[PDB]
DNA sequence: GTGAAAAATCTAAAGCATCACCTT
DNA sequence: AAGGTGATGCTTTAGATTTTTT
C-alpha cells in the first residue's frame, strides 16, 4: 500500500469522524471518558515522520463524545544467544537506517527454560518501528528467512526465534498501558509537545448510554430465488436509535400509505416507531444517510447483515450515483467484514454462534429470539412476502420492525452487557471479542495476565506434517481419549418406581467404619465450620448408623428409587486449579535432570497417566520414503489458472501433504484394506509444581471471582426487589445498573473459566500442551469412574457423561441432614450426605500432598499443603431418567438422555434428535410429544402403554397417508432442512444427498443459487426410480413452487417416469420409508429399552433386530437353557505349558 | 519328539475343517494310544472329542502324554492350503512353542512345510464316562448333510425322536415346521447307503439345531455315523475317520424344567 | 382337499427362482385343469402369468377352486433345501390354514415332510384380451439371456426395433448405447438353436431394461424363448415347457409422448 | 480407418479381464505393427504392458497411428457380452471419438454393436529397458495362482526366493507362516504342467501379496507364466497371449532399506 | 468448540452358496 | 453319470465422510 493512499485514508478518516462529532482535542486540558472504540490510524507527529498511533473514541454521561489519538511505537521482541545480545542491536542498528524507532533490551522469564528458578532472565531484544506499514515489511523481510532456520534445527544468522509476532498492534498498546474498554477514564491533554496522558478512574463505575443504531431491511425478490444485487431495490429500512425507532419505507412497491405505529411484545421492550413515506430509492436511502448523519452513532447493530445486509446495501448504493465509503464508512476489509473506520460494527448472530452455549438448531431469528429474550416473534416466508405486502403491507412492516426490535433488545440486554464486561478483563475493542471465537479472546486474557508476570508469550505452533509415532505410520490423526461416555443402562428411571435393588454388605461395612470421618469432612471442608460451634453431632452420627443398619441386613430390596445428578459444576477448571498443572510446566525427565533442585526425595515432580489414540496409515518408513522420493521432479497443476508447470521440491507444505496424504490414502486402500488402524495407548507425564503460576492462579481468580461476583449479585438482586417494592425511580435504576454489571461479569468469568480447557489443545494457539487436555480428561475419567463402581456396589449408575455421574439410590439411603450450629454467621448448615462420601472418597485417593506455593520469593521459600476443591455437586431428586438403546449389537447410545425437575417441567434435554440440525420434522415434534407425555403411569408396564398410546398416533398417520389431515402443513412435515459447509466445487469428486439436490438445484436454477456459502438444502426422496441409491432420488422442495408445466418436465427428466399420470404430493412420496424412518427413532428411543427392562412389547408395529426377538422367545420358552458343566460330572483342572 | 504322518491327508484337512467352526480353541493331546481332543466349545453348551488311533497311521512316533492348547480356526485356514491327496506330517518337539506341517504333493515334487506357535488359555478338562445308549442309528453322512440343512431353514431346535416306526427329525419356527420321517433298511445290498437302527425304548428328545449345523462340516470325511441317545444324556454324534478313529460331538439338551406344573 | 404329485421337480423349484425377487408375494389359482398364476408385481409394473397343465404333471386331485396367498420367499426357502429328483406332492386343505409339502426320493428311504401356514392376501385379476401381435421372434433361452444380462451393462432402457431382416435390441445410457442385430437361419435342423422373424409389419418399441434382467431368472426352467408385441401394447415373453406348462411376461412399455414438441 | 477381425474372441476378453481392476486408465497406440498399452496406475508401483500384433488378427488394415485415450476399467464391463469362440470386430474412424464394437457369432448368424467414448489424458510413457534376468521361471498358471490365493490367507508380505534347487514361497503374519518349495522337473513329457528354472545367482526378495492376486486374475487366459526376477528390478510376469500377443506385468519390489540397524 | 459420539448414507471387500464344466 | 472345483453373483458388515451435539 503506498503512503500517499495510506495519508489520504487517515485524513479522510479525520474528517468522517469530525463529522460524526468525534471532535479530536487540540487544546489542553482535562477531560473524563469512558472507552467504547478503539482504532489503528495513522497520525502525523510534530516531526512530520510517518507514524501510528490508536484513536480511543471516548463519550460522557451527557452525550458528548470526543477521540484522543494516543501514538505508541509498535514493537516487538527477538531472542538471541547468550554473549549475542549486543552485537545483534549494533548489525541492526545500521540496516534499517530511517526505519527502526529505537531497539533496546527487556529482561523476562521464559516458561520452557531448563533450571529456572535459579534466579535468570534470558533478556530479549525489543525491537521497535513506527508505523504498522512498516512493521509489516519488516516482519515479511526477517521472519521467514529465519523461521526455516529455526524449523530446520553476517550477524543476523545468531537471531533464534522472532517471539510476538502475531499479535495486533492496538491490542499490545492496550495490554501495556492498561485501558481496556469500557472504564471510566481522566486524560489530560497537555499540548502537541507532550503525549497525552490517560489515568484510570475506577471511583465510578456507573456505566452511561452510549448511541446505538440497530437496523435491519426487507429486500424485493423475484420467486424462488434469493435476492441480487444488481436489479433488485431495498423494499425498506428499519432503524433504532435507543429504543427510539424509526422506518424508512418505499412508495412504488407498497399499497397504501402507514402512520406512526407502536409495538411492544412486553412491558420489558418498548417499539416506538415513526414511519416515513418516499416515493423512490433515492430520497429512501438520502434520507437514512442525513439521519445517520444527523444523529452521530457510535456502534452499529445487524443480525446475520455482515454477509447478506451490508454488501447488498452497499453494492445498491454504489451504482445509484453514491458511494458507501464517502457517506457512512462502511467497506469490505480483509477478512471479508464490514469494519467502519469510527463505528463499531456489531453482528448479533456470532454472539448466539459462540456464547450463548446453544445448538445450531437456533440461529435464526425466532429460535434465537425465543431462546434468549423471551418473546416469540412474527413468522414470515420470504417466498411470499413481496406479494404479501402488494395486498397490504402492514404485516409486512411488522416483520420488518420485529427484525429490528429483537436485535435491538438482543443487543442491549444481553450482547450489550456480556460484551461491555468480557472487554474489561481483555485487551480487545469491542469488535473483536465479538468476531473471534472462544480460543483467542481467552489467549489475549492470559496474554494480559502473563505481561503482567512479565514473561515472554509463546509463538502460535506451527502444525506438524507426517507424523512419526512409533515406527512409520504416519498418523491422519493424533488426538488424546477424551471423557469415557457411557449409558450403562436403558429405559425408564421414574422417582415413584420400584426397582429391584442388588446390595453388597462389605460396601455397607465399609461406610459402618467411616459415617464419623465423612461427617467430620463435611463440616470441616465444604462449609469451614469446625465441630466445636454445633452440638447436634451424635443426633446424626447414630442417625446415620440407623439407617444404614436397616438398609444393611436386607442388602436386596424391591422400592422406588432416587435419581442424583452428582457431578461438577465446573470439573476440567476445578482439576486444573486442583492440581496444579500447568502448560508450560509439563516436561519430560530431561529438563528436570538439567534443574539444579533434582534433590533426593523431591516432590516437584508429580506423576500422571493419560490415555493416547491414534488413527495412523498401515505403511512403515519404507512406504512413505518410496512415496516421498518417488515424488521427486514430477509436473503438477498450479493453484493458479493457466499457469506454468510447477515442480515438487517449490511446493507449499499444505498442498504437498494434501497431495501425500491422497497419494497414501490409495496405495494401501489396495494393499491393506484400511487407511488408519485405531490405536489406544497409555502415556505418563511428569509436571513440576514451581513452574510460572500464570495458568492454575488465573483460573483461581477467576474461580473466586466468580464467587465473589456472584455472592453480590444475590445481594443485589435482593436489593433490586426491595427498590421495586419501593418505587424510588433512581434508586432503581442504579441498582438495576449495578446488577446488570455484575451479573454480566459472572458471566463473562465463567465463560472464561469453562474455555480455559477447550483453548490448549487448538491449532495455532500459544499454549499447546496436548498433554494437559490429555491428562486432565484422564483424571476426569479416573474420579468418575471411580464413582461409578462405588455407586455400582450400593446402588445403580445411569449415565457417565465426563461431568458426573447420574444415579439411582436406594429411598432409605442417608441423602441430607440439618446442623444446628451457634456461629452468628452460619446459625443453620445444611448438606448432602452422599456428596460427602464422595467428597471423603476422592480426598482418600486424589489428594495433591505435593500443592505447592511460593511464600518468599528472595528467600526461596517453598510451601507444600492440601486442598482439594473437587467437589461432587448434587441437584437435589429429579422425577424421571430417560435412556434410548440401540439397534446395534450390544453397544447403546451414549451422552443423549432427558431428565425432569420435580414439579413436572423438562429440566435437561441432551444430545437428542428432537432439536439436532439435519432432521426431519415428522421424527422431532414425535419426540416432543413423547417426553411430555411420558411421565405418566401408576408402574412399569403403565408407563410403555400410556406412552405407546401416543407413539402409535404418529403411525396411524403414516398408515393412514394423511387422508383427514390437510396437505397445507404435509409439505414442511417432511422436508429435509440441512446446510451446507464449503461450495459444490469444493467438494470435487465427493457424492451425497445433499450434494446431489445441490446439483440438482444447479440445472434447474442458475449457478449463482450454489455459489453463496451455508446454503439451506432441502430434499425428499422419491418414489419411481427404484433400484437406485437415495443419491438419485432426491429431488428439491424448490420445484413445488415454480411454474406447473416446469414441474412437468423437470420431474420427468429427474425421476424417470413418461408414461406417469398424476402428480400428487401424496403418491408420489414413498411412505415405506419414512416409515422406516420413524420406526428407527421409535426403536431407538422406546421399543429395545421396553424390551430390555423384561416388557411386553408396547407398539407391535414394528419389528425388532434379529437379536432381541429370538433371545426374547428363547427365554419365553417352555425348555429352559442347559449347560454341559451342570448337567453332567466333571474331571479336574488344567493348563498348557509354552 | 511327536512325530505323525498319514498318507492321505483329505481327511485330515476335513476333520479339522470341521473342528474350525464348532469351536474356537482345542486341547491337542499326545501319548502312546493316540492323539486326544477333550476341549469343550466356548459357550460351555457343546462338546467335542477326538480319539485318532495310533495303528491307523503310516507312521507314529511319540514320547509321552502332552496337552498343548493350540487355537482351531488358525490351523485349519493354513490347512486349507493343502491338496485334497496331500501327505500329512504333524511334527512336535519335546518343549518347543512352534508345531510344524509338512504336506508332500501327489506329483512327489512339490513339498511344504508350514508351521505355527502356541498360545496358553484356561479351559475345563472334562472325562466322559460309559453309560448304555438306549437308541443308536447308522446314518448316511450325506443324507444327515441334507438333513441338517434340511431342518435349520424353519427353526432352531430340533426334535431327534427315536420310536418303532423308525428316526424323526422335526423342527418347529415363525414359518411353521417340518416333520422328516425315517425306517431302517431290509433288502439293500450296499451298507454305506443304508440306514439300520437298534433300540431298547422309544426316545422323545430336542436338541440345538444350530450345533448340529457346526457339527455337520464333517459329512465328506466318512459316509458313515453314528446317532446315540438316552434318556437325559448328552446327544452323542460319532463319525468314524476310517481306520483312524473316531469324533463324538456332544450336544447337551436343554432340558424341560417343572415351572409351569 | 388338495393333492399334486409331481415327478420332475425343477419345474417347480426354478419357477420359484424366477419370482422370489420379482414379486414378493401373490396369489395362486388352481383348478382342475392344473394351476394358473396371475400375479402383479410389487412396484406395479409388470405382470407375470404361470400355465401348468394338469396332465403336464404327474397328479392331480382338487374339489373345486381354490386360492391360496403362499408368501414366495419363503416357500422358496422351503424347496431351496430339496433335491433336484426329488418328486414332490403338495397338500392343501379347504378351510385349514396350512399347506403340506412331501419329498420323495427314487431311493425309497428318504421322504420329509413340511407344513407352512398362509396369510389371506387381496390381489385384483387383470384380463388381458387376446390379440393378433404383429411380431414374433423365436431365439433360445442363452443368447437371449446372455444378451439381456450383458447389455444392461450398457444403460437404463431398451428399445426393440422390428423389420423384415431383423430385430435390433438397442438400448442408451451413460456410457453409451448399443445395439444387437439378428439374422435369419435356414440350414438348421434341431428346433432351439432356430431364429426366426416372424412379420406383419415393422415395429417401434420401448422397454424397462432392470426389468429385462429380472426377467431372465427362468432361463434354465426353459431352452427357447419367444418375444412377441404388436403396436402400443406390452412385450409378452414366453419360455414354453415341454407341454408340462406354459410362461408370460407383461412389460408394460414407457411410451414417449410429445413434449419436447 | 481401422477393420479388424478376430475368430478367438477369448484370448481378447480374458486380457482385459486383467485389467479390470489393478488399471483404470487406457492409453491406445496403434501402428502398422499392432496395438500397444503402456499404462501406470496410481499407485505408481504397477505397470501394465499389453501388444497384440498384427499378423495375430485374421484381418488387419489402418491408415495411420492413433492415441486413444480411453479409461480401461470401461470396457472390462462391456466385452464380456461376447461369448468364448464369438468373433470380436473393432472398428474406429480417423478421428471419431467413438469405438464400435461387434459380436460376429461362429454359425453367422448372432451379431452385434456396442459403442464407447473416450476422454482427455496427459499420461507420462516411460521406457522399458531391456536388462538381462537374473532368475526365470516357466510355470503353469495354476499352480501360481493356487499358491497366491493360498498365501494371502496367512500373511500379507511373502518373500520369494529363487534358488538353483527352485523356489521358495514364504508367507508370514499374525495367523502363523508357512514357506512352499518348488523344484525344476526332468522327467516331464507334457508342457502344459512342466516347470523349468534358469539361474544366474540366487535372488531373494520381498513382494506384496494383493498386487500379485490383482495380477493373476488371468489364470484361464494362458498356460504358462514367466516369471523373471533381478537384484532390485521389477517383477515382469510375462503372459504369451495365444501365439499373438503378450502380457508384461512390472511390478516394483517392496525393498526394505536398513534404517534398524 | 476441544473430543466422544450419533444418523445416515455409499462402498468396497470377505465369505458363501449355487451353478457350469470335467473327469473319473 | 455324478462329485470335485472354479467362476461368479448374493449377502452382510467394517468403514470413509458429513453435520451436529456436546
Ligand atoms: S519439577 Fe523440579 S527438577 Fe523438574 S523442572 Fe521443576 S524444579 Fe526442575
Amino acid at each position: 500500500v503506498s503512503a500517499l493512499k495510506r495519508l489520504e485514508r487517515s485524513q479522510w478518516t479525520d474528517k468522517m469522524d469530525l463529522r460524526f462529532g468525534f471532535e479530536r482535542l487540540k487544546e489542553p486540558g482535562e477531560k473524563t471518558g469512558w472507552l467504547i472504540n478503539m482504532h489503528p490510524t495513522e497520525i502525523l507527529d510534530e516531526d512530520k515522520r510517518l507514524g501510528s498511533a490508536v484513536d480511543y473514541y471516548f463519550i460522557q454521561d451527557d452525550g458528548s463524545r470526543f477521540k484522543v489519538a494516543l501514538p505508541y511505537k509498535p514493537y516487538f521482541y527477538i531472542a538471541t544467544r547468550k554473549g549475542c545480545e549486543r552485537e545483534v542491536s549494533s548489525f541492526l542498528s545500521k540496516k534499517f537506517q530511517g526505519k527502526i524507532a529505537k531497539v533496546e533490551t527487556v529482561p523476562k522469564e521464559d516458561l520452557d527454560l531448563p533450571n529456572h528458578l535459579v534466579g535468570l532472565k534470558r533478556n530479549y531484544i525489543r525491537l521497535s518501528f513506527h508505523t504498522v506499514e512498516d512493521l509489516v515489511k519488516v516482519r515479511k523481510e526477517i521472519s521467514p528467512a529465519v523461521k526455516k532456520n529455526r524449523e530446520q534445527d553476517d550477524q543476523l544468522d545468531n537471531i533464534v526465534d522472532m517471539r510476538e509476532y502475531d499479535v495486533p498492534y492496538h491490542i499490545r498498546l492496550s495490554i501495556d498501558l492498561k485501558i481496556h474498554v469500557a472504564h471510566w477514564y481522566n486524560v489530560r491533554y497537555r499540548g502537541n509537545a507532550f503525549p497525552v496522558e490517560i489515568t484510570r478512574r475506577d471511583d465510578l463505575v456507573e456505566r452511561p448510554d452510549p448511541v446505538v443504531l440497530a437496523f435491519a431491511i426487507a429486500t424485493t425478490k423475484l420467486p424462488l430465488k434469493f435476492p441480487d444485487a444488481e436489479t433488485d431495490q431495498i423494499m425498506m429500512i428499519s432503524y433504532m436509535i435507543d429504543g427510539q425507532g424509526y422506518l424508512i419505507t418505499n412508495r412504488e412497491i407498497v399499497s397504501e400509505d402507514i402512520e406512526d405505529f407502536e409495538f411492544t411484545p412486553k412491558p420489558e421492550y418498548e417499539g416506538p416507531f415513526c414511519v416515513f413515506n418516499e416515493p423512490d430509492e433515492a430520497h429512501l436511502i438520502q434520507r437514512w444517510f442525513e439521519h445517520v448523519q444527523e444523529t452521530k452513532p457510535t456502534i452499529m447493530v445487524t443480525y446475520n447483515g455482515d454477509f447478506f445486509d451490508w454488501p447488498f446495501v452497499e453494492a445498491r448504493a454504489a451504482v445509484h450515483g453514491l458511494s458507501m465509503q464517502q457517506e457512512i464508512g462502511f467497506q469490505k476489509d480483509s477478512q471479508g467484514e464490514y469494519k467502519a473506520p469510527q463505528c463499531i460494527h456489531m453482528d448479533c448472530l456470532r454472539w448466539v454462534k459462540r456464547d450463548s452455549y446453544l445448538p445450531v438448531g437456533s440461529h435464526n431469528l425466532k429460535a434465537a429470539a425465543k431462546a434468549k429474550l423471551g418473546y416469540d416473534p412474527v413468522e414470515l416466508d420470504p417466498e411470499d412476502m413481496c406479494r404479501m405486502a402488494t395486498e397490504q403491507p402492514q404485516t409486512l412492516a411488522t416483520y420488518s420492525v420485529s427484525d429490528a426490535v429483537a436485535t435491538y433488545y438482543l443487543y442491549m440486554k444481553y450482547v450489550h452487557p456480556f460484551i461491555f464486561a468480557l472487554c474489561t478483563i481483555i485487551p480487545m475493542e469491542p469488535d473483536e471479542v465479538l468476531r473471534k471465537g472462544s480460543g483467542t479472546l481467552c489467549e489475549a486474557l492470559l496474554m494480559v495476565q502473563a505481561f503482567h508476570a512479565n514473561i515472554i508469550f509463546p509463538n502460535k505452533q506451527e502444525q506438524e506434517f507426517n507424523k512419526l509415532t512409533d515406527d512409520g505410520h504416519v498418523l491422519d490423526s493424533e488426538t488424546y481419549v477424551g471423557g469415557h461416555v457411557e449409558a450403562l443402562e436403558s429405559g425408564v428411571f421414574r422417582s415413584d418406581i420400584p426397582c429391584r435393588f442388588r446390595m453388597n454388605p462389605a460396601a455397607f461395612d465399609f461406610l459402618l467404619q467411616r459415617v464419623e470421618k465423612t461427617l467430620r469432612h463435611a463440616l470441616e471442608e465444604e462449609e469451614k465450620v469446625p465441630v466445636e460451634q454445633v452440638t447436634n453431632f451424635e443426633e446424626v452420627c447414630d442417625e446415620i448408623k440407623s439407617k444404614l443398619a436397616s438398609l444393611k441386613d436386607v442388602p436386596s430390596r424391591i422400592e422406588c428409587p432416587l435419581i442424583y445428578h452428582l457431578d461438577v459444576g465446573a470439573m476440567y477448571p476445578n482439576i486444573i486449579l486442583t492440581n496444579r498443572l500447568q502448560p508450560s510446566a509439563m516436561v519430560d525427565e530431561a529438563t528436570c535432570a538439567a534443574c539444579d533442585f533434582n534433590k533426593p526425595g523431591a516432590n516437584c515432580q508429580r506423576k500422571m497417566a493419560w490415555q493416547w489414540r491414534g488413527e495412523f496409515m498401515p505403511a512403515s518408513r519404507s512406504e512413505y520414503h518410496r512415496i516421498q522420493h518417488q515424488l521427486e521432479s514430477e509436473k503438477f497443476p498450479p493453484l493458479f489458472p493457466e499457469g506454468p508447470a510447477r515442480a515438487f521440491h517449490e511446493l507449499s507444505r499444505e498442498e504437498q501433504a494434501k497431495y501425500e496424504k491422497r497419494r497414501l490414502a490409495d496405495y494401501c486402500r489396495k494393499a491393506y484394506k484400511k487407511i488408519h488402524i485405531t490405536k489406544v495407548e497409555e502415556r505418563l507425564t511428569t509436571i513440576c509444581q514451581r513452574e510460572n503460576s500464570f495458568y492454575v492462579d488465573t483460573v483461581r481468580a477467576f474461580r473466586d471471582r466468580r464467587y465473589e461476583f456472584k455472592g453480590l449479585h444475590k445481594v443485589w438482586k435482593k436489593k433490586l426487589s426491595a427498590a421495586v417494592e419501593v418505587g424510588d425511580a433512581a434508586e432503581v435504576k442504579r441498582c438495576k445498573n449495578m446488577e446488570v454489571l455484575y451479573d454480566s461479569l459472572q458471566l463473562a468469568h465463567k465463560c472464561i473459566l469453562n474455555s480455559f480447557y477447550g483453548y490448549v489443545m487448538r491449532k495455532g494457539a500459544r499454549w499447546y500442551s496436548m498433554e494437559m487436555a490429555g491428562i486432565v480428561c484422564f483424571t476426569g475419567a479416573n474420579i468418575i469412574t471411580q464413582a461409578r463402581e462405588l455407586i455400582e456396589q450400593i446402588g445403580r449408575p445411569l449415565e457417565l457423561d465426563t461431568d458426573g455421574i447420574w444415579c439411582v439410590l436406594p429411598n432409605s439411603f442417608p441423602e441430607n441432614f440439618v446442623f444446628k450450629t451457634t456461629n452468628v454467621k452460619k446459625p443453620k448448615v445444611t448438606i448432602s450426605y452422599p456428596g460427602a462420601m464422595l467428597n471423603i472418597m476422592v480426598k482418600e485417593g486424589f489428594t495433591n500432598d505435593q500443592y505447592q506455593e511460593l511464600a518468599e520469593p528472595s528467600s526461596l521459600t517453598y510451601v507444600t499443603r492440601s486442598e482439594n476443591s473437587i467437589f461432587f455437586e448434587v441437584d437435589g431428586p429429579y422425577l424421571a431418567m430417560i435412556l434410548p438403546a440401540s439397534k446395534e449389537e450390544g453397544k447403546k447410545l451414549k451422552k443423549r438422555y432427558a431428565v425432569f425437575n420435580e414439579d413436572g417441567s423438562l429440566a435437561e434435554l441432551k444430545g437428542f434428535e428432537v432439536k439436532r440440525r439435519g432432521e426431519l420434522q415428522l421424527i422431532k415434534i414425535f419426540q416432543s410429544s413423547v417426553f411430555e407425555a411420558f411421565l405418566k403411569g401408576s408402574t412399569l408396564e403403565e408407563v410403555y402403554g400410556s406412552v405407546a398410546k401416543v407413539a402409535d398416533y404418529w403411525l396411524d398417520v403414516l398408515y393412514s397417508k394423511a387422508a383427514n389431515m390437510p396437505d397445507s402443513e404435509l409439505f414442511e412435515l417432511i422436508s429435509e432442512n440441512r446446510s451446507m459447509s464449503r461450495k459444490l466445487e469444493d467438494y470435487g469428486e465427493q457424492k451425497s444427498t445433499s450434494i446431489s439436490t445441490a446439483k440438482r438445484l444447479a440445472e434447474f436454477l442458475g449457478d449463482q443459487m450454489v455459489k453463496d456459502a451455508g446454503l439451506s438444502c432441502r430434499y425428499i426422496i422419491s418414489r419411481k426410480p427404484e433400484g437406485s441409491p437415495v443419491t438419485e432420488r432426491a429431488i428439491p422442495l424448490a420445484i413445488f413452487q415454480a411454474e406447473p408445466t416446469v414441474r412437468k418436465h423437470f420431474l420427468r427428466k429427474w425421476l424417470k417416469s413418461s408414461s406417469l399420470q398424476d402428480f400428487d404430493i401424496r403418491a408420489i412420496l414413498d411412505w415405506d420409508y419414512y416409515i422406516e424412518r420413524l420406526g428407527s427413532a421409535i426403536q431407538k428411543i422406546i421399543t429395545i429399552p421396553a424390551a430390555l427392562q423384561q416388557v411386553k412389547n408396547p407398539v407391535p408395529r414394528v419389528k425388532h433386530p434379529d437379536w432381541l426377538h429370538k433371545k426374547l422367545l428363547e427365554k419365553n420358552d417352555v425348555y429352559k437353557q442347559k449347560k454341559i458343566s451342570e448337567l453332567f460330572t466333571l474331571e479336574g483342572r488344567r493348563q498348557v505349558t509354552m | 519328539m511327536f512325530e505323525a504322518r498319514l498318507v492321505q491327508g483329505s481327511i485330515l484337512k476335513k476333520v479339522l475343517e470341521a473342528l474350525k467352526d464348532l469351536i474356537n480353541e482345542a486341547c491337542w493331546d499326545i501319548s502312546s494310544s493316540g492323539v486326544n481332543l477333550q476341549s469343550m466349545d466356548s459357550s460351555h453348551v457343546s462338546l467335542v472329542q477326538l480319539t485318532l488311533r495310533s495303528e491307523g497311521f503310516d507312521t507314529y512316533r511319540c514320547d509321552r502324554n502332552l496337552a498343548m492348547g493350540v487355537n482351531l480356526t488358525s490351523m485349519s485356514k493354513i490347512l486349507k492350503c493343502a491338496g485334497n491327496e496331500d501327505i500329512i506330517t504333524l511334527r512336535a518337539e519335546d518343549n518347543a512353542d512352534t508345531l510344524a506341517l509338512v504336506f508332500e504333493a501327489p506329483n512327489q515334487e512339490k513339498v511344504s512345510d508350514y508351521e505355527m506357535k502356541l498360545m496358553d488359555l484356561d479351559v475345563e478338562q472334562l472325562g466322559i464316562p460309559e453309560q448304555e445308549y438306549s437308541c443308536v442309528v447308522k446314518m448316511p453322512s450325506g443324507e444327515f448333510a441334507r438333513i441338517c440343512r434340511d431342518l435349520s431353514h424353519i427353526g432352531d431346535a430340533v426334535v431327534i425322536s427315536c420310536a418303532k416306526d423308525g428316526v424323526k427329525f422335526s423342527a418347529s419356527g415363525e414359518l411353521g415346521n417340518g416333520n422328516i420321517k425315517l425306517s431302517q433298511t431290509s433288502n439293500v445290498d450296499k451298507e454305506e447307503e443304508a440306514v439300520t437302527i437298534e433300540m431298547n425304548e422309544p426316545v422323545q428328545l430336542t436338541f440345538a439345531l444350530r450345533y448340529l449345523n457346526f457339527f455337520t462340516k464333517a459329512t465328506p470325511l466318512s459316509s458313515t455315523v453314528t446317532l446315540s441317545m438316552s434318556a437325559d444324556v448328552p446327544l452323542v454324534v460319532e463319525y468314524k475317520i476310517a481306520d483312524m478313529g473316531h469324533l463324538k460331538y456332544y450336544l447337551a439338551p436343554k432340558i424341560e424344567d417343572e415351572e409351569g406344573s
